[PDB]
């Protein structure tokens, strides 16, 4: 069964890359600016320095993940003024200069689809003190020593990295990953890529416009798909949710008595005096420190998750953006052609564009051909017959040719191989 | 507040506001030490100069937020000064802002990195992403290599760790039989 | 961990023997329980951190074994898997609690601009490079491998024909020498 027509499909692969760089002050969460509780806490020693060290490692690790994912090229390339690409329309993925930021149209859709429940990365003192009618969650976290540090790389700069990667991929193929970035017409990158999947380049040139149109149409459908279905980005949204959820539970755990008379330190201290007050304070301290330890442990597990995902994303960037991946279903279902990166809050998105055989026909075949007793095997492709004539054709596309000595090779004779048939080899 | 309600509480069930018994007005309570403080510094053995980032504050309102009137003088010099710089992360004090972009040395955040430079002082700047480069694309132009090089790179990977082992009885009790006997009530923690 | 033996955890003292020499079971056991739970907590924390780091190190070790298999025992086609550049080989070297790979790679060094075209028309039929690309220095058309300048004269054994030169975009007029 040989394909005769094909299609170019575009698939979306979403990968989380980073998390919110949380940080925690023990003294506020546990004690709340009370010197006596801090003094009792000092008896516990280096629990809190250990927690702070762990969370600092988490933050540094997230920044490293983002850097090693996106910053794989040390030259900031920019698209040329002339968008001549042999009919291939790259306008929904490149930066829009009229737009304030350099986010692409698709990137704008992505940022507008997933919701970042953090009130942005700015929340001033006066912002919280004016927001006394709603009791904002983020303010409640902030007053209890829970802070969200900003990422080192802002979205402007991630977008710049992606634009540079796209410029290198489109104008230079894989050469910009291997040392210096050269220049190649895009159709010739396509020719190389088709050669990479065992497809002769000549077919693409023979249908070039169609393929470009298909690609462009596919891109449009992505834009149509992404603009309606919210669940598509769930893989990222849940991450945010999970982190938020954790913080919420943590602050709610300040309401727990843990067997104490009250959850409020000041109530105990105003009601009770050291010899038996310290017992209740110890109970509260161990409960809250337990909650913090649990939170940090969960964050560490999730960080191992996200580092695995980020390593996978960097591998995809290296093997599919900076090159063509022979790994099957590594960069989307189908014979991989390319992948385009797009940023996203705490994650990345790959538009994997792939070849898929579309229409096929049954034919009759045979491994070899006997000419004068000697057995001829296809140098490339396979022997095929339409019932009257034998031809040779590439495996993944119907394109017969007349059998000739320069299309086949001879090894042995036709009395040994199974399935050989009688025919003639035209001798030029 | 309802007539029978005396205290209000937030999500954390800490007292958020109080109705003053004498003058029936409601006052919110906020912690004194609001706002993290991060110290940017070159390593010791080189210099003792530092800079301070106050996160998510306006440089106009840094002193009131940090309660600068109450601190010691050596914190008040970093509370306000001529090297005050605003950034999306917060207010940075003790480092002069530099237009020139460089590679990151110490990351602050929001694209801002600092370093120590000799003007013998600490500088803060927007990081350089790398040299800006452009590509001479055209529909009928190729760039072909004619010479090459063989390069050697080093890739370091940790493989193992120290095979630590722990005896509970020594660490927890220290060869004391009574403490071990009390420990046995806990069961199979230590075997685990 | 050893410093956490100095912690009282709310007890009168961090030393077991002091409590036992000063206090007797009915209320001594409470302080002893406090110390035991604190120290067992510290141990549990240490073991948890060690487990996380062990998962890290196993991931790194699996990656290192993969590099050894795919770059020392073979040549890796994976881009930037074994160092920046077209991978040639990797050499292992030991190290305390780790390994080091000397990845030796090819990198194009000097380059020149040239003029190109996908195909060549000879007598109406379109010729495509069997390998490499068509290139011109302004006077003659040659075929050359992608990653190194090495032109040759175009011949029928360097190209192949498919269709005609009225369909492909960018084809140019030239001649194919017939041996
Ligand atoms: C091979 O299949 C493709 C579709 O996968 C065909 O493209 C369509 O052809 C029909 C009929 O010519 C047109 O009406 C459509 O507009 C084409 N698609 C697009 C996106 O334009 C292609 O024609 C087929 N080729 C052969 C030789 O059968
Ligand atoms: C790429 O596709 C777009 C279709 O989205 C072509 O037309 C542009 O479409 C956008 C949005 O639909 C409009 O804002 C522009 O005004 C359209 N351009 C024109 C010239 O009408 C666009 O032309 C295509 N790119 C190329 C190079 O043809
Ligand atoms: C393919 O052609 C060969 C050559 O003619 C055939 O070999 C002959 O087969 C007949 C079958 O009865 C024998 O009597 C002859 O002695 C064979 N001659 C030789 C030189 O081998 C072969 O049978 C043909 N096979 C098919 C499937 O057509
Ligand atoms: C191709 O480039 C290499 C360097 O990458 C050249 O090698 C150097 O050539 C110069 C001039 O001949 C010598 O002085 C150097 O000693 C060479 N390098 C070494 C390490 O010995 C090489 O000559 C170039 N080849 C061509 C044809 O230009
Ligand atoms: C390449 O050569 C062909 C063959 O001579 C050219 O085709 C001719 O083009 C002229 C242009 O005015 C027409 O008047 C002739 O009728 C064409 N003849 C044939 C047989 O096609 C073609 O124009 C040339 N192209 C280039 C770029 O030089
Ligand atoms: C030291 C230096 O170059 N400072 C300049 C400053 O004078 C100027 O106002 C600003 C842009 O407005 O750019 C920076
Ligand atoms: C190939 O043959 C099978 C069984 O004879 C049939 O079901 C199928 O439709 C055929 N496909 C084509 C393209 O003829
Ligand atoms: C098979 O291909 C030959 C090639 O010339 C053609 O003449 C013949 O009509 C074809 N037969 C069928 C059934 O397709
Ligand atoms: C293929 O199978 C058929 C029966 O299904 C059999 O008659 C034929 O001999 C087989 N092919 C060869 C080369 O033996
Ligand atoms: C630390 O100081 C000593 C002596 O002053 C010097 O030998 C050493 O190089 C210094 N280290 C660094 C990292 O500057
Ligand atoms: C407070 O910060 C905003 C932006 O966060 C800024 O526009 C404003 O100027 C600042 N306040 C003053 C008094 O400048
Ligand atoms: C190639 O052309 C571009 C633009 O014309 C130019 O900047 C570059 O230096 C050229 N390179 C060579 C090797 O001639
Ligand atoms: C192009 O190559 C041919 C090959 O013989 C040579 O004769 C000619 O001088 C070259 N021209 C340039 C400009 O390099
Ligand atoms: C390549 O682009 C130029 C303008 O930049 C144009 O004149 C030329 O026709 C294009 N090439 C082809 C084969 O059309």
């Amino acid at each position: 069964a040989i394909p005769t027509n094909f299609t170019i499909s575009v698939t979306t692969e979403i990968l989380p890359v980073s998390m919110t760089k949380t940080s925690v002050d023990c003294t506020m969460y546990i004690c709340g600016d009370s010197t006596e509780c801090s003094n009792l806490l000092l008896q516990y020693g280096s629990f809190c320095t250990q927690l702070n060290r762990a969370l600092t490692g988490i933050a540094v690790e997230q920044d490293k993940n983002t850097q090693e994912v996106f910053a794989q090229v040390k030259q900031i390339y920019k698209t040329p003024p002339i968008k001549d690409f042999g009919g291939f329309n790259f306008s929904q993925i490149l930066p829009d200069p009229s737009k304030p930021s350099k986010r692409s149209f698709i990137e704008d859709l992505l940022f507008n689809k997933v919701t970042l429940a953090d009130a942005g990365f700015i929340k001033q003192y006066g912002d919280c003190l004016g927001d006394i009618a709603a009791r904002d969650l983020i303010c409640a976290q902030k007053f209890n020593g829970l802070t969200v540090l900003p990422p080192l790389l802002t979205d402007e700069m991630i977008a710049q990295y992606t634009s540079a990667l796209l410029a290198g991929t489109i104008t230079s193929g894989w050469t910009f990953g291997a040392g210096a970035a050269l220049q190649i017409p895009f159709a010739m990158q396509m020719a190389y890529r088709f050669n990479g999947i065992g497809v002769t380049q000549n077919v693409l040139y023979e249908n070039q416009k169609l393929i470009a149109n298909q690609f462009n149409s596919a891109i449009g459908k992505i834009q149509d798909s992404l603009s309606s279905t919210a669940s598509a980005l769930g893989k990222l949204q849940d991450v945010v949710n999970q982190n938020a959820q954790a913080l919420n539970t943590l602050v709610k755990q300040l309401s727990s008595n843990f067997g104490a008379i009250s959850s409020v330190l000041n109530d105990i201290l105003s009601r009770l005096c050291p010899p038996e007050a310290e017992v209740q304070i110890d109970r509260l301290i161990t409960g809250r420190l337990q909650s913090l330890q649990t939170y940090v442990t969960q964050q560490l597990i999730r960080a191992a998750e996200i580092r695995a995902s980020a390593n996978l994303a960097a591998t995809k960037m290296s093997e599919c953006v900076l090159g063509q991946s022979k790994r099957v279903d590594f960069c989307g279902k189908g014979y991989h052609l390319m992948s385009f990166p797009q940023s996203a809050p705490h994650g990345v998105v790959f538009l994997h564009v792939t070849y898929v055989p579309a229409q096929e026909k049954n034919f009759t075949t045979a491994p070899a051909i006997c000419h004068d007793g000697k057995a001829h095997f296809p140098r490339e492709g396979v022997f095929v017959s339409n019932g009257t004539h034998w031809f040779v054709t590439q495996r993944n596309f119907y394109e017969p040719q007349i059998i000739t000595t320069d299309n086949t090779f001879v090894s042995g004779n036709c009395d040994v191989v199974i399935g050989i048939v009688n025919n003639t080899v035209y001798d030029p | 507040f309802l007539p029978f309600q005396q205290f209000g509480r937030d999500i954390a069930d800490t007292t958020d506001a109080v109705r003053d018994p004498q003058t029936l007005e409601i006052l919110d309570i906020t912690p004194c030490s609001f706002g993290g403080v991060s110290v940017i510094t070159p390593g010791t053995n080189t210099s003792n100069q530092v800079a301070v980032l106050y996160q998510d504050v306006n440089c106009t309102e840094v002193p009131v937020a940090i309660h600068a009137d109450q601190l010691t003088p050596t914190w008040r010099v970093y509370s306000t000064g001529s090297n005050v710089f605003q950034t999306r992360a917060g207010c940075l004090i003790g480092a002069e802002h530099v237009n020139n972009s460089y590679e990151c040395d110490i990351p602050i955040g929001a694209g801002i990195c600092a370093s120590y430079q000799t003007s013998q002082s600490i500088i803060a700047y927007t990081m350089s992403l790398g040299a800006e480069n452009s590509v001479a694309y055209s529909n009928n132009s190729i760039a072909i290599p004619t010479n090459f090089t063989i390069s050697v790179t080093t890739e370091i990977l940790p493989v193992s760790m120290t095979k630590t082992s722990v005896d509970c009885t020594m660490y927890i009790c220290g060869d004391s039989t009574e403490c071990s006997n009390l420990l046995l009530q806990y069961g199979s923690f230590c075997t685990q």
